[PDB]
RNA sequence: ACUGCAGGGGAGACUGGAAUUCCUGGUGUAGCGGUGGAAUGCGCAGAUAUCAGGAGGAACACCGGUGGCGAAGGCGGGUCUCUGGGCAGUAACUGACGCUGAGGAGCGAAAGCGUGGGGAGCGAACAGGAUUAGAUACCCUGGUAGUCCACGCCGUAAACGGUGGGUACUAGGUGUGGGUUUCCUUCCUUGGGAUCCGUGCCGUAGCUAACGCAUUAAGUACCCCGCCUGGGGAGUACGGCC
RNA sequence: UACUAAAAACACAGGUCCGUGCGAAGUCGCAAGACGAUGUAUACGGACUGACGCCUGCCCGGUGCUGGAAGGUUAAGAGG
């Protein structure tokens, strides 16, 4: 699962790395990459508006089929799993009995030569997407889209799972992975099982060096910069900021969602 | 301003106090008449005494509400059981059968620590 | 090939005529697997003694199947699976 | 496990004259069985320690009965050390 | 033990009509110097009320 | 070796009910909780109580015992899979292949440690109340780690039968458990008699300072290992291993 | 600290807290739009601490933050 390194230099005293050990086929497939590039965290206007980031490894774009809506009743035999520098997941490549190949997100317990079933009539089984309605309570699913036919987006990262709380009337009650209770429409599809790789959150980075590969520059705290760049800012010697804690342009710590969003009917509990 | 002909009784008789509660068959609440509720605090609350006249409390409060009859549930290892019921019965109301509703945990939770008093 | 013995408890909404049908496909895959189906004897409505998913009355089936532990297991993970079934138990005949 | 037939596969194999069940020979084989086995059960339920005594217990008597065999006849101990395994 | 010395008797938990014995009105399995019964078929019959009660053919706490 | 027998022996997976707590809604109003007595505390912004539904963790009443199993520690909600050991019977087979075991190795209650998860209830630490001259406690109200799971570590208990392992012999009486065996075989009695493996009590000789042990010896003998040479200092210092 | 300060200052791997259920929070912009991210709570943003080891005591009176709404006070509007 996670193989530690040996304390031969400083940088790598701590560190750990993945083994790597579910992976087959190294390489990705040619016809379902497309091109990415980097920014820095700047916007249309050039201007930076997400601190930390740039420099980071060249990567490739692996087109996942987060919808999965057309191929209900064609089984499909999974030929590999690959590395996705894009996601904490595992990526499994699909060969569709109709010929078409497709990259799905790998949940927990998909090995090579498995066989995928979509629809309605697909058996409740790791990797099985079916709509919310045919699949029983109590199961635990990911990659749920919030609209019928928009799209996963939730429980998508590595090891992250959705427990199907029970279907009223149109409505189905999941526990999300945050710990929030939600309500989504029964006709919104999900994906049977968890999500793979979930050990990959004990992965010890050494050094600064293995950061900057991964994309991150370095982050200046507040009370070490001058008062005209922070609140935080200003002091003879090293001080706790001057008041209570408040972010680069000045907000303080507190609830931040919108008071009357429109979603607010369809959560039942917030997280903890 | 109801009328209840028969209803359910329910009484909780502790170690430190007992509440006798009038309901209807489907359980909500017309009177709840208890120990604290009459004239009593401290430790009197636990009294047979105090017990029976709550009952007392009860049943005329259920007179006015109006009902006639109620069966009884009891639970709690209380000493107010047999007077709250020989009140219920002679105070204008019917109690017909009696039950004892205690809950009894197949080994559940674990009960606190022994007294070292 | 070990003789079992399994007690499926079908909800009540369904009716007691088309059960038999119903289990048919359950059947079938252990007879595909190589198992062999003894009776299929069906009680039919009864009493439970307690609710069970808010039903009071149920559909009682024996199976009574012998065929490989793997078959029966995935059997059991069928009957689980369907929603129709309320309560399944297997508890083999011999030791 | 080792059922009745199982047993008899490996007593016909390595007996000594069409019925032999308690010579060195036959009760190494035997054990040799069992033990391997329990290994390879043993792989799975790693905690199994009730069943992993037993399985030091075969050992030893396996390894018991190999040293008689060799201290009585060495060319016997050899025959049998190169049927079954060694080291 | 009424099974020792009538031999040759199926013990079974879906024999609800014999299970209803050795157990009380409340639900409550009957002690075994109560019943008579030898240590083997008390331990038979508590297995078997067990298994009853979770198939639903006995109930769990009777009122 | 073959045929039968009993078992909470162990591991994994799935699953059930009771109960507590919590959440939501209904009924409903002024108390609830707690003690030897109280107060801290909770509710009046709708509490305790009652009903219905849901969420969650822990532990499995009745069976249940003086019982069973296991080298010891320990072991029962149910089902399935894998697996250990023991006992009985035939004597089917080998033919002293046996006993103990310095070091060494493995297992090993609870508490505690590392990593991730979980946390209903209980509950060190801590806080408030109460008792008291004082109360860093006993009592009450709370409440964190922990108790739970996964993989490791730690190897310590009044880990006790305060009794090392193996064998042979040394009156009986009376319960229980697993077998087998003819007879009394219907005297239905599943009783009595014979044998094997245990588990209790009482009791002969013998031993003991006494208490007591007494076929499950602390009796009579043999083989092997471990341990003691007055009480503190001290199972502590130094050194060494982990 | 281009041109008097190279350090004990900053960063860092690791840690905790807070926010964010998804054209999210946050940021640029009047807005459309964009970045966040072709990411989805094992993720992203903010704050403090700063490998590792042992630990991290008491105080919620003040001020913030979070939650509640019985009562007091309180704008425009209504009323006249
Ligand atoms: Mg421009
Ligand atoms: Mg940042
Ligand atoms: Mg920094
Ligand atoms: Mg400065
Ligand atoms: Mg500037
Ligand atoms: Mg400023
Ligand atoms: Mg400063
Ligand atoms: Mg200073
Ligand atoms: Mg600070
Ligand atoms: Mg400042
Ligand atoms: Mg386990
Ligand atoms: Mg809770
Ligand atoms: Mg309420
Ligand atoms: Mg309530
Ligand atoms: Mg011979
Ligand atoms: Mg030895
Ligand atoms: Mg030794
Ligand atoms: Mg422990
Ligand atoms: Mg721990
Ligand atoms: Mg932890
Ligand atoms: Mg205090
Ligand atoms: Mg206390
Ligand atoms: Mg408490
Ligand atoms: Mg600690
Ligand atoms: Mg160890
Ligand atoms: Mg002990
Ligand atoms: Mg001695
Ligand atoms: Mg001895
Ligand atoms: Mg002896
Ligand atoms: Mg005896
Ligand atoms: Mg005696
Ligand atoms: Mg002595
Ligand atoms: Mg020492
Ligand atoms: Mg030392
Ligand atoms: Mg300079
Ligand atoms: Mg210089
Ligand atoms: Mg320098
Ligand atoms: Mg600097
Ligand atoms: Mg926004
Ligand atoms: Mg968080
Ligand atoms: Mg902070
Ligand atoms: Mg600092
Ligand atoms: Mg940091
Ligand atoms: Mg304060
Ligand atoms: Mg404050
Ligand atoms: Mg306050
Ligand atoms: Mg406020
Ligand atoms: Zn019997």
């Amino acid at each position: 699962a996670i193989r530690k390194y040996k304390p031969t230099t400083p940088g790598r005293r701590g560190a750990s790395v993945s083994d790597f050990a579910e992976i087959t086929r190294s390489t990705p497939e040619k016809s379902l990459v497309r091109p990415l590039h980097g920014r820095g965290g700047r916007n249309a206007h050039g201007r930076i508006t997400t601190r930390h980031k740039g420099g980071g490894h060249k990567r490739a774009y692996r087109m996942i089929d987060f919808r999965r809506n057309d191929k209900d009743g064609v089984n499909a035999k999974v030929a590999h799993i690959e590395y996705d520098p894009n996601r904490t997941a595992r990526i499994a490549l699909l060969h569709y009995l109709d010929g078409e190949k497709r990259y799905i997100i790998a949940p927990n317990g998909l090995s090579q030569g498995d066989v995928v079933e979509s629809g309605a009539n697909a058996d409740i089984k790791p990797g099985n997407n079916l709509p919310l309605r045919n699949i029983p309570a109590g199961t635990l699913i990911h990659a749920v889209e919030l609209r019928p036919g928009g799209g996963a987006k939730l429980a998508r990262s590595a090891g992250s799972s959705i427990q199907l709380l029970g279907k009223e009337a149109s409505y189905a009650s999941l526990r999300m992975p945050s710990g929030e209770i939600r309500r989504v429409d029964v006709r919104c599809r999900a994906t049977v099982g968890e999500v793979g790789n979930a050990e990959q959150a004990n992965i010890n980075w050494g050094k600064a060096g293995r950061m900057r590969w991964k994309g991150k520059r370095p982050s200046v705290r507040g009370v070490v910069m001058n008062p005209v760049d922070h609140p935080h800012g200003g002091g003879e010697g090293k001080t706790s900021g001057g008041r209570h804690p408040v972010s680069p342009w000045g907000k303080p710590e507190g609830r931040t969602r919108n008071a009357n969003k429109s979603s607010n009917k369809f959560i039942v509990r917030r997280r903890r | 301003k109801k009328n209840v002909p028969h209803g359910a009784a329910h009484i909780k008789s502790t170690f430190n106090n007992t509440i006798v509660t009038i309901t209807d068959p489907q359980g909500n609440v017309i009177a709840w008449a208890s120990s604290g509720h009459v004239g009593f605090k401290g430790s009197r609350k636990s009294t047979p005494f105090a017990a029976q006249l709550a009952a007392e409390n009860a049943a005329r409060k259920a007179q006015d509400h109006g009902v006639r009859k109620v069966d009884v549930f009891v639970k709690g290892p209380g000493s107010g059981r047999e007077t709250a019921i020989r009140s219920l019965q002679a105070a204008g109301l019917e109690v017909g059968a009696i039950s004892d509703v205690t809950p009894q945990p197949h080994n559940g939770v674990r009960p606190p620590k022994r007294r070292r008093v | 090939m070990r003789p079992y013995e399994i007690m499926v408890i079908l909800d009540p909404t369904l009716d007691e005529r088309t059960v038999a049908p119903s289990l048919e496909t359950f059947l079938n895959v252990v007879r595909k697997d190589g198992g062999k189906v003894e009776k299929v004897d069906i009680w039919g409505k009864r009493r439970l003694a307690y609710e069970i998913a808010k039903h009071a009355e149920g559909i009682y089936v024996v199976i009574d199947v012998k065929a490989a532990p793997a078959t029966v297991s995935e059997l059991d993970r069928q009957l689980s699976l369907n929603e129709s079934v309320l309560r399944t138990k297997v508890m083999r005949t011999d030791k | 496990a080792l059922t009745a037939e199982q047993k008899k596969e490996i007593l016909r194999s390595y007996g000594l004259h069409e019925t032999d069940t308690g010579s060195p020979e036959a009760q190494i084989a035997l054990l040799t069985k069992r033990i391997a086995d329990l290994t390879e059960h043993l792989k799975v339920h790693k905690h199994d320690h009730h069943s992993r005594r037993g399985l030091l217990l075969l050992v030893g008597r396996r390894r018991r009965l190999i040293k008689y065999i060799s201290q009585i006849d060495v060319e016997r101990y050899r025959s049998l050390i190169e049927r079954l395994g060694l080291r | 033990c009424v099974f020792c010395a009538k031999k040759d008797q199926a013990i079974d938990y879906k024999d609800t009509a014999l299970l209803r014995t050795y157990i009380s009105e409340r639900g409550k399995i009957r002690a075994r110097r109560v019943t008579g019964n030898c240590v083997q078929h008390q331990r038979d019959i508590a297995l078997a009320v067990k298994n009853a009660r979770e198939v639903a053919l006995l109930p769990f706490t009777s009122s």
